[PDB]
């Protein structure tokens, strides 16, 4: 679900939050985390979303 | 890019998609003939060291 407060369950990272689109670009890497270890921004392969 | 080590593990563009056991040797084959060298299966390969 997009841009709504929902129960996310992602690659062994689970919780509640609101997802948002971003237009960044990186030929490698799929997930990007915070200093504390939580993951904010990420991409998916087939579409680079 | 794909990189493999003597331990046999492989990184997909430096990611490490899949894990394997110890690989001793590998045999590779593709369109690399000499003419398609610019557009061959791979581009550059090297024996790299830590
Ligand atoms: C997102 O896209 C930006 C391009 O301009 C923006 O286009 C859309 C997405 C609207 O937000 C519009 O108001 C802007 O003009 C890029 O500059 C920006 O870097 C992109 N985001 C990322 C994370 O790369």
């Amino acid at each position: 679900t997009l841009d709504v407060c929902t129960k996310y369950t992602i690659y062994g990272f689970k919780g509640e939050g609101i997802i948002t689109l971003t237009n960044s670009s990186f030929l490698a890497g799929v997930y990007y985390t915070s200093d504390s270890g939580q993951l904010l921004a990420f991409k998916n392969v087939t579409s680079g979303a | 890019e794909i990189v493999i080590t003597k331990y046999g593990d492989v990184y997909v563009n430096g990611f490490g998609y899949l894990h394997l056991g110890l690989l001793d040797a590998v045999t590779i084959n593709f369109t690399g003939h000499g003419t398609d060298d610019d557009v061959s299966g791979f581009w550059t390969i090297a024996s790299t060291n830590f």
